[PDB]
DNA sequence: TACAAGGGA
């Protein structure tokens, strides 16, 4: 993401820890997308690297391979703040449960699912942050806060997505 | 002089320091999470609060208000006359005085000598990179723990909705196409007994941070860049800024809410030296904690003067039974 | 189970088509610690039925459907045994999130 | 001119500042939560109250009413003559003067020069951004705490039903066939002893907030964009605006309710320089606190004047007895 | 010309403005809660009362009764001829004329120049939005406080039961099967000493609220849309409408009850410019309060004419003693 | 003990349509009952309107209202004497107040 | 149970059939603030005893039950220990609650 | 988000 003179570059690596074969590795290969020169100004939520990877995983539909195989993600950031390049983020959490929740979140339909996530990301950045925290740490109030922030500005918040969220709550 | 003040202030029907966002309507007040005992495992509760930034801004406003009348009021920032908190924002490298003169943000000494607001409240100049830590610090306005435990959480808030009566010149309430601001909006008002704690460090006013001492005759003489009379005027103005503080001038929406105050009890300590901060009034057992603090600090070998209002304290130590916050600041200014 | 109907009734207080915007009730009922405050909040939420029905009738769209008394007692008969606030929290947030669904009422 | 007013007034069978009933035939009166100490521990109770916004609106109405007679009354907004409280809503660039002239919103000095209502009660134009904080602060009207103590609430409200008669030329009530409106609505009326407080910072009238001072030769002096006669005239207009609020012209439903509205007691302070805000009359033990505040503030050397009505206020404080509210405003206007 | 009247009157055997039990043999008078000091702390007590809405309706009835005989009485609504106060109600576009013509619901000036009832008592047109506040404000009538204190409770509301005789053509009374309606319904009646604080402003007669003053050449020229003779006739009729107020034409059930009516005492203040409203006679110390109000307002610079009914009202106050309410209204109209 | 449903059904007649009688005052007063005495007083005002409703239901072609039995009144009395805790008092108050607003089919 | 009997007698005043509706006395009993006021309230409640006593046989249904002397003397004994209105209000409302109950007076 | 502070050919 450019944002004028500076530039944020979020780099992710997907790592197995137990066992993989050819088919799994090609499924991982399908995740890679060439020329992600997103730039632009409306898509400003590519900062907050977790949000950027959530947006990237929203439009990635290679396979739900890691629901049966354990995998981890290692992420880092690169900055051009006044031509001063350095690494300022090295947190190491996982990737399985986030996309698992997304995949259990999108059974009902896509016409009200992809646009739902896109609208919450673009409009309610704070709401999107609350939602991603709720996904990461499984706290009930995060979903409610995200839904309220989305509904306040521009999100329709259809019924089936609410039912899917309730089913995720269990 | 070093002074620490901590006490409890009553409050009811106050819409102070709200988020004010979340779309277009329903101005909803700010809240914070606090930990309480509740005779079981520690539990977190969600209660209204006022950020310390608002208190700092109102203290700056009061200091300017009580400093303009002083003869040294010319040495003040132009933005301060407008109650503008944008102290040396992005881009600019110079500031405008009250009389129209200009000052260059190059050295801290000149800035603190010619500008008074940047002296007491510090400043940040990103361009030159100059820094000065504020000499006044404030805590959040949180409701006291025992009150929260006793009220068992009635949400301590109320929502009041009211409208605008914008009507056309013809006398008819037109629709959206015609153009009419007849619209409803809601405000959240809170109530309860709150605690507060504010600390001042007026012993370093007029002294640049970089070179506190000069060492001409081989003793640590403080580097007073301004005249002693100007420093005394700045100190007394900063102290007198507390008079409108605990009177109804620490909140927003004063034109429509004007929060109702009555300071129920407080304690202040002044020892013109390095002194630990007092216990915040939010905790229910802060009276005994402050009593022990003052008594054993006096026993340790520090000369602390203690002024108390509506607290028994320990009744075995020298404490001045002050009856008003402005009486307290009068006692403080009479010993400068 | 008897959640969809109360969800629709609560969403009747948030939809833009009802230009009243009662967010205090849903915010209060969402943040509940034990029985008394949640019961008071749901009571306040259901007290606004006459204004909703009158606004719907004056707008022309079908009036809102108040939750039936058959499942009204279900809320009580399930809620007393919830001595632990933890398992109460899931339902307290489930009702709040169902209150924020689309629930197309007036076409 | 800085004035603070506080006191207690008894209201009987009043429906002032209702909630409008939403979209229901029932009409509700506004409720709010207030904190009461009690001997059993702090509690919160729901009581009827009056929002400060509507009090400020009535004060503005009284101000414009008393300013119409003033020869300088041409400098008023056309909306003010219709008591339209809205001031420069969203989407408008200019303002219509009382005589029909057009006033630009790009200069605050001109706005305060030829718009008295914007000068006194402030204004805000979200488009051009020009802004001015109001000079009048109004607090909420709440029943006094001790009244809640002995009366133990009793819900302090009654409901009265009134019919809407719709008789045609033939003399028939009609039933969903002739478009009749012979309905039945209801109203809520409350009573009790409430407290009031008002702050008048009449020191910035005719003075733009951007440049309060001129500093011609480093000598502070007020920056007035109008002749002193207009500033003075606005001063007594604001002072006399208090009369049609303490006489019975506070609240809505005046044509049908007109609250009984006796004034029980009050205390007023006035000063040229800044003074702490007076303690609101809701608290039971507010006479002693105000007495101490006044005594120790006069000890600080502030030149203030105190007026009392049905309040002893002790003997050490030199206060002048007043027999009526208009006598009080006359005493205020004697010393400009 | 604005005039306020307030005093105490005696009522006996009155059943005015009851709630209305429904359809089972019981009708009970409206009751409201009032607060009294009773030398034991403020306490709340239920007392019978009549709402000010009904008093305003009766004032409308009197005004329309006294306006028909005027030569300009054709400019009236036929709905006022049958003493109906519906005005325009809900969902109405055209208001028919008493002469048979029609008036549009817009162009407020036309409405006030064609319909005197809406000109005086105001109206409401929800279809378009045209509105006009009432020129006459009515207050509640409550038993005076000292009477409540000196009656030591002892509920004086008596329930008189009486039947509705239904004799069949055969000279017998059967049951519902034979078509006979025999019932015994009860009505409540009360006595005591009540008070009234009617206030009415007549300075806006014929003046649209959306354009009160024209400013032809920057002068205060009132915007009159009717002939001066018609305006004088309207103001005289509205003033003479007080004739049935203090003679016994207040209340319902006048055919069967006609309450025993007598005026004990009253005080009236009349002027041209705005004046403070008199305090209601419900309280004990209202005569002294009104005396102070008049005395200091006269010194403030307001030209006020004062009339009293068998009230000393202190001394050194220029007041006229009137032996009857009709004498007072004659005095009020002689100066118009 | 089942009397809560009966008393709530009776209170539902004070707000529901097809009745032209909307006394939100007594319902709200019962709901906000801080102490037991005002709760009993609110129940008294609620019961005081029984004759009007029981006559008008037959007058408007509706089934007679389910006026609470004396056993229900006895249960309400006993529970108000052994309950002196405001905490349980509030929850019981909202319990019998919640039944007032519902989709009762009073008039089929 | 020593209070159900007086409540039944009060309910005899206003009920189905029994064409003598006296709501004023019942309200005076309920609204009474001092113990003496309760005394005159119950006195005017009792003074209508012959009315119903001789009117019950006019329609043939079983006659009502007049409160026994022991219960009324026990109420009189309970009178002079309520030094505060706080218990007086609850006693008055408890006495007056049974008036509007679903009593099977005489089928 | 304003400022600085950096990695290399």
């Amino acid at each position: 993401y450019a944002k004028g003179d500076t530039t944020w570059i979020h780099i992710y690596q997907i790592a197995p820890v137990e066992e993989v074969d050819m088919i799994s590795i090609l499924s991982l290969k399908d995740l890679k997308m060439h020329l992600p020169h997103y730039y632009e100004s409306n898509l400003d939520f590519l900062i907050n690297r977790r949000l950027a990877l959530l947006y990237h995983l929203l439009h990635s539909e290679a396979l739900e391979l890691f629901t049966e195989k354990e995998f981890v993600i290692h992420s880092y950031t690169l900055e051009r703040s006044g031509n001063n390049q350095a690494i300022r983020s090295f947190e190491e959490e996982e990737i399985g449960k986030l996309m698992d929740f997304l995949w259990k979140l999108k059974r009902r339909d896509f016409y009200h699912a992809i646009k739902f996530i896109d609208d919450l990301l673009k409009k309610a950045t704070e709401g999107a942050l609350a939602l991603i925290d709720a996904i990461m740490n499984e706290r009930l109030e995060g979903f409610y806060t995200a839904l309220k922030l989305g509904k306040k500005a521009g999100v329709v918040s259809s019924r089936e997505i609410v039912a899917a969220l309730e089913d995720i709550i269990c | 002089m070093y002074v620490r003040i901590s006490g409890r202030i009553r409050l009811n029907a106050h819409s102070l320091n709200a988020q004010g966002g979340g779309g277009t309507n329903y101005i909803e007040i700010t809240k914070t999470k606090v930990t309480v005992r509740t005779e079981n495992g520690w539990t977190v509760v969600e209660v209204p609060a006022i950020t310390g930034n608002m208190l700092k801004h109102w203290h700056f406003v009061g200091f300017v208000d009580y400093f303009k009348t002083t003869p040294y009021g010319v040495n003040l920032t132009e933005r301060a006359l407008r109650y503008n908190g944008t102290r040396f924002g992005q881009g600019e490298t110079t500031a405008t005085k009250a009389n129209g003169a200009t000052v260059q943000l190059n050295d801290e000494a000149t800035i603190i000598k010619e500008l008074a607001d940047a002296d007491v409240h510090g400043f940040l100049a990103p361009k030159t990179g100059r820094r000065r830590v504020s000499l006044v610090k404030a805590s959040f306005i949180l409701p006291t723990e025992d009150f929260i435990k006793e009220v068992e959480g009635e949400r301590l808030i109320t929502a009041i909705k009211h409208n605008r009566v914008d009507v056309d010149e013809k006398g008819a309430i037109g629709s959206s196409k015609e153009g009419t601001a007849q619209m409803l909006f809601s405000r959240e008002y809170a109530t309860g007994l709150y605690g507060f704690s504010i600390v001042l460090d007026l012993g370093l006013v007029g002294i640049p941070q970089g070179l506190p001492v000069k060492f001409e005759e081989n003793q640590p003489r403080p580097n007073i860049v301004i005249d002693p009379n100007e420093r005394k005027a700045r100190i007394e103005s900063a102290l007198k800024a507390l008079i409108p503080m605990l009177s109804g001038y620490i909140g927003a929406n004063l034109a429509r809410s004007f929060p109702v105050f009555k300071v129920e009890e407080l304690v202040a300590i002044a020892s013109e030296g390095p002194i630990p901060a007092l216990v915040h009034g939010f905790y229910e057992d802060y009276i005994e904690a402050n009593r022990s603090i003052i008594k054993n600090a006096r026993a340790l070998g520090f000369n602390i003067e203690v002024f108390t209002y509506n607290v028994d304290l320990g009744e075995d130590i020298e404490a001045t039974k002050v009856s008003s916050v402005e009486e307290l600041v009068a006692n403080l200014v009479k010993m400068v | 189970g008897w959640i969809r109907n109360i969800g629709r009734y609560l969403s009747y207080l948030v939809d833009d088509t009802f230009e009243e915007y009662a967010y205090d009730v849903v915010d209060g009922i969402a943040k509940a610690r034990t029985q008394e405050e949640l019961l008071e909040g749901v009571y306040k939420a259901l007290r606004l039925a006459p204004k909703l029905k009158k606004k719907a009738e004056s707008k022309g769209c079908p009036p809102p459907r108040i939750p039936s008394p058959e499942d009204i007692e279900a809320l009580e008969e399930k809620v007393e045994q919830l001595s632990n606030p933890k398992d109460l929290r899931k339902l307290a947030v489930s009702l709040a999130l169902w209150a924020f669904a689309s629930w197309n009422n007036c076409p």
